[PDB]
DNA sequence: CCCATCGTAT
DNA sequence: ATACGATGGG
């Protein structure tokens, strides 16, 4: 029993924090 | 010529790939003298995973030049699931084939599997990871943390980790109601291995999606301990250490 | 209302037993203890839970509350609780809320969940005093297995109570099937015994669908007591430690 | 266990009990 | 008449799991000598031959030779009821469309008895002959089970290459290619865990992994399996049943 | 470290 | 309606 809950609207990607 | 890496404890290569496969379809392994590295974002470009298996941890390690192998992890998983858990696994590749060989010697010493998988071309992109001080750093049992994320996944879709001096609290809400789990710090009991330790500099109260945490916890078999590391508006770092061989580190951005 | 249960795994077992049969039901809290009584989705069968205050540690009840719980909801919340966890119900008279607090054994983790209560039109039903032509006491497991096995032969089972033992039979497409439980002459299996109080003989017919629901309660008790008379609802009873009981009621042919 | 249906000839518990 | 009392009932249960995914309905051949069964698969690809010798039962009595038409899916569902420690007994009358399976528990307390409807089956029993075999691998049932499962993930056909040194199984597809090499056992204290080869001529045959994987449902009957092969000839996988008989599968190479 | 139970997808 | 993998106990 584990609930796979959708991905929150308010999620930021890690892209906006780390870069090349 | 050639890369060859002989791992006596094969169940690690197997455990690693369970941990990654729910998060990544395809990724570039970075093989080198120093060892095996992997660093990928997830399908949805939400989280980041950094696997590091140092050559010192293998039995045979040989790497003649740097390979960058494009592996389909769905493929590589199904192949590794064939390997017995008590099997001596060996990863082997030539600079002059498009292929990665996984050879499995069973413990009984009379059976030997070997699989050949086709490599792929992956336009990667390697993120820069900055040095970072952390308001909070919980060290707790992998299991405990696993259970919390599972349980609260039933209340709703985000969890609220509040770090304090005394202990950590995790809370979530939704249709059914509200739910609080307060993990106080260990003085002791049995002996390390099953403790809660806090390095609190500044208090923090962060919100995270339970979807991704629950992916990250699929790594729980690699370590009896997990380390969460947190600051205001800075990606959380869930970290599973792999037995004096390396580690596995997930990165997830909190609510802002 | 506050009620501290040392053996938390009971409240967990109870709710697995009920949730296949009842969606929502009214818990009736009082000084005397916790009572519940509901019909199934289909208005075919009836369940009555009775957990006496004697069986709790902290039991306190000021007024008589009638809490409307969604059992599927309350189960999902109780599945969180460790089986070795010290469970406590707390509810504040006013408010549409019931608190389930779970302390783990290390004493270092403590969960607490608040679930939203419902207002329930509880059609209060009145279950008469009855004397019973037959009353088998047998192992919960044995009875569980019989109902599972015969569910494969057919959709109804025929319980024939007799002097020397009980028989269960079913038929259908595949064929026929008879399962004959003789009486234990005491002092064997250790408790794993079959005892009969047969006044008048009976042969009653029941749907195996519902029996198989009732058996979800099997974890609560190593013994089940079946109790019967012509065209009067069969009573399947699982006794809960020294604390209460759980009773199912199903009308025969 | 084989998925069962509820016989047509089933009576409701209403005909046995009441308030 | 026919009555056959089996103390270790878990065998009749194991048998029927092994068969039911391969055969829907089949003709049991009862005789003084014992119980024989022989059917092809729905698909006419493979053949199974069960042989339970009367010596292996406790009570065995069989007046004249009856040919019982049983629905194996039916008889399985009924046998699933039987406890694994239960004393199973088959009884069936001459001119009669029914077979009685009685199950007594160990407690002596509970006793089931089921009646199943038989059917009429014409079946022109094949006749299998003794054949000499280029290769005969004898290995752990488990090992073989695992190989067929693992390679079933690579693709849908396996390539068994017998040689002096050992046997090899290979399969390919989408994912890549996979080779599993069983060398022969040098020591081998125990049968449970040994690999033995009786190589005359080398052979390389191809077989569908679907059917192999069915045949392996028999693995509970024996800690050992025997594969036996020749260049233009059905493979025979054989599980021997403890003091009772055997079960043999026959699959024609692709 | 192997055997027994659960849950979904075709 | 039946197969095949996923989870937990000993």
């Amino acid at each position: 029993p584990v609930c796979v809950r959708p991905t929150p609207k308010w999620q930021k990607g890690i892209g906006e924090f780390f870069r090349l | 010529h050639m890369f060859e890496a002989r791992l006596v404890q094969g169940s690690i290569l197997k455990k690693v790939l369970e941990a990654l496969k729910d998060l990544i379809n395809e990724a570039c392994w970075d093989i080198s003298s120093s060892g095996v590295n992997l660093q990928s974002m997830d399908s949805s470009h939400v989280s980041l995973v950094q696997l590091t298996l140092r050559s010192e941890g293998f039995d045979t390690y040989r790497c003649d030049r740097n390979l960058a192998m494009g592996v389909n992890l769905t493929s590589m998983s199904k192949i590794l699931k064939c390997a017995g858990n008590e099997d001596i696994i060996t990863l082997r590749a030539e600079d002059n084939a498009d292929t990665l060989a996984l050879v499995f010697e069973a413990p009984n010493q009379e059976k030997v599997s070997d699989y050949e998988m086709k490599l792929m071309d992956l336009d990667v992109e390697q993120l820069g990871i900055p040095e970072q001080e952390y308001s909070c750093v919980v060290k707790m049992p992998s299991g405990e943390f696993a259970r919390i994320c599972r349980d609260l996944s039933h209340i709703g879709d985000a969890v609220v980790i509040s770090c304090a001096k005394d202990g950590v609290k995790f809370s979530a809400s939704g249709e059914l109601g509200n739910g609080n789990i307060k993990l106080s710090q260990t003085s002791n009991v049995d002996k390390e291995e099953e403790a809660v330790t806090i390095e609190m500099n500044e208090p923090v109260q962060l919100t995270f999606a339970l979807r991704y945490l629950n992916f990250f916890t699929k790594a729980t078999p690699l370590s009896s301990t997990v380390t969460l590391s947190m600051s205001a508006d800075v990606p959380l770092v869930v970290e599973y250490k792999i037995a004096d061989m390396g580690h596995l580190k997930y990165y997830l951005a909190p609510k802002i």
